[PDB]
């Protein structure tokens, strides 16, 4: 059972990297006890070695993760960026992908993450949903995710 | 539909490394999981592992978690399974199998499509001919044709070029002290109708490109 | 680790009858991970049921699948000869997945005796130095039999190698061939071969002999 509240959700600052992208949300993840104190290590040496960005069609899509041996309970933060913040495409390609919304996906069992990928593919494919996500506040996007993860629950069964 | 076609068979010396591709000539197994299940002589399916192609992330089984290495290319839908220090006990039928999808692309968990399969043969053998011994008869009679001393696998036996197909039994082959394989093929036949008729067995062994047709009559 | 055992071993039916096969689990499997895999000679296995009771795509209506927790259950209302293969159970519910031990059910027919021959070894096998001599049981059910090789009242052990064909698909009975492997100078000195053929079907022993 993955772990969703509303302080996993947040809004990041411009002019921010990559590596604080992760180190800022996997921040959240390690105060509440959800993964190991040093995540966002092997979060971020797992994000040189394959990328996690995705392109999708009106804005880019992040999905960084590591290992299951170091997550603790099963959660996922989503980060807003003002603006585009370049991750390298996943599976392979030399163009980089404008990535605005980051999905930190920790995951316990090796099983579920094919679940999780599926559920990411659905709401992101969504053209409307993606470009008003950067419209809507912190408290508006979480309600919509929610409601969409549990909407896409109910139709997996 | 979506299948997926794996390598042709090998056969490799013990120490050396293996490699076999699975290619998905259906769709695009980048969402889905890619496993990989074995099975050696005479045993049940046993879980080597999988990875998940997009991610690039493996799981492999504690037993096989040292010898074995996944990878997954997603441009030309092809996964590899590599394996260092092939062993005896790693003669097995190796199977690639993507994972499941239900209604609207659900990813269910099962392992849906499977490959054909890829036999895998370590042995320090070297390829060897067959040689057929006749198994003469002495109603109902049987007689047969016993194909020995030969590697690798497989042998096919054939009764008149095809001819004589209604109790046949070929049996399975045993592999040897020596090494090399061991097979026998019988037939019943009516005990009157062995005066009036030469029956001959038609061996081939592919990989020595060996033919051998043997009549077989009373002793 | 997740250990699955299957019983039966093996399952003897008729078609039209109803199969029950049972796969235990050490361990709760997680949110009921498991999966039903039929596999038969030959063939890729072909996926049945996964998770609980949720059916593949294609599969007929008698496959059906139940269980939760550490006991779980194959159920075919109806058999049919397409039906008979070896089938397994797959958890993946733990951090890696494993495989039961397998079930194999098999059309069940009465029960017949062996018809019993033996071959001496031929004049070209003796020229090469080595003698083998095979002993076949023909159409025989069920597929449990026992063959003991006796070379002039000794009992062989260790020097004899035996294979079974699979199950007849017309009359449903099996066949088997046993080898017995002996040098040429060991062949020279033993005057009398036989094997000795022990089954559900024979009343008494059925013993084979030739003498050279």
């Amino acid at each position: 059972g993955i772990h969703f509240r509303r302080h996993y959700v947040r809004h990041l600052p411009k002019e921010v990297s990559q590596n604080d992208i992760i180190k800022a949300l996997a921040s959240p993840l390690i105060n509440d006890g959800m993964v190991v104190s040093d995540f966002a290590d092997h979060v971020i040496t797992r994000e040189q070695n394959f990328p996690t960005g995705l392109p999708v069609e009106p804005v880019g899509v992040a999905i960084p993760h590591t290992d299951s041996k170091y997550v603790r309970q099963n959660a996922i933060s989503v980060g807003i960026l003002a603006e585009p913040v370049n991750f390298e495409d996943a599976g392979g390609e030399p163009d980089p992908v404008p990535v605005r919304v980051v999905f930190m996906l920790a995951l316990g069992n090796w099983f579920d993450i094919t679940k999780w990928l599926w559920y990411i593919k659905a709401v992101i494919q969504d053209e409307d949903f993606m470009q008003q996500l950067l419209v809507m506040n912190d408290d508006e996007i979480y309600q919509s995710i929610y409601t969409r993860i549990s909407e896409l629950e109910v139709l997996f069964q | 539909q979506v299948q997926l076609v794996q390598s042709g068979p090998e056969v490799k010396k013990p120490g050396s490394s293996l490699k076999v591709s699975c290619k998905a000539s259906g769709g695009s197994f980048s969402t889905y999981t890619l496993s990989w299940v074995r099975q050696t002589p005479g045993q049940g399916l046993e879980w080597m592992g999988g990875i998940i192609p997009l991610l690039g992330l493996p799981n492999y089984a504690p037993k096989f978690q040292g010898r074995v290495t996944f990878s997954a290319d997603t441009s030309t839908n092809t996964a590899y399974m590599e394996m260092s220090r092939l062993r005896f006990e790693d003669t097995a039928v190796y199977f690639c199998a993507r994972e499941g999808a239900g209604w609207f692309g659900k990813p269910v968990g099962a392992m849906g499509y499977w490959g054909q399969g890829t036999t895998v043969t370590v042995s320090s053998a070297s390829t060897k001919g067959p040689s057929v011994f006749p198994l003469a008869p002495s109603g109902t009679a049987a007689l047969g044709c016993l194909v020995k001393d030969y590697f690798p696998e497989p042998v096919t036996v054939s009764w008149n070029s095809g001819a004589l197909t209604s109790g046949v039994h070929t049996f399975p082959a045993v592999l040897q002290s020596s090494g090399l394989y061991s097979l026998s093929s019988v037939v019943t036949v009516p005990s009157s109708s062995l005066g009036t008729q030469t029956y001959i067995c038609n061996v081939n062994h592919k990989p020595s490109n060996t033919k051998v047709d043997k009549k077989v009559e009373p002793k | 680790e997740i250990v699955l055992t299957q019983s039966p071993d093996t399952l003897s039916l008729s078609p039209g009858e109803r199969a029950s096969l049972s796969c235990r689990a050490s361990q709760n499997v997680r949110n009921s991970n498991l999966a039903w895999y039929q596999h038969k000679p030959g063939q890729p296995p072909r996926l049945l049921i996964y998770g609980a009771s949720s059916r593949a795509s294609g599969i007929p209506g008698r496959f059906s699948g139940s269980g939760s927790g550490t006991d779980f259950t194959l159920t075919i209302s109806r058999l049919e000869p397409e039906d008979f293969a070896v089938y397994y159970c797959q958890q993946y519910g733990g951090s890696f997945g494993t495989f039961g031990q397998g079930t194999k059910v098999e059309f069940r027919r009465t029960v017949a005796a062996p018809s019993v021959f033996i071959f001496p070894p031929s004049d070209e096998q003796l020229k090469s130095g080595t003698a083998s001599v095979v002993c076949l049981l023909n159409n025989f059910y069920p597929r449990e039999a026992k063959v003991q090789w006796k070379v002039d009242n000794a009992l062989q052990s260790g020097n004899s190698q035996e294979s079974v064909t699979e199950q007849d698909s017309k009359d449903s009975t099996y066949s088997l061939s046993s080898t017995l492997t002996l040098s040429k100078a060991d062949y020279e000195k033993h005057k009398v071969y036989a094997c000795e053929v022990t089954h559900q079907g024979l009343s008494s022993p059925v013993t084979k002999s030739f003498n050279r």
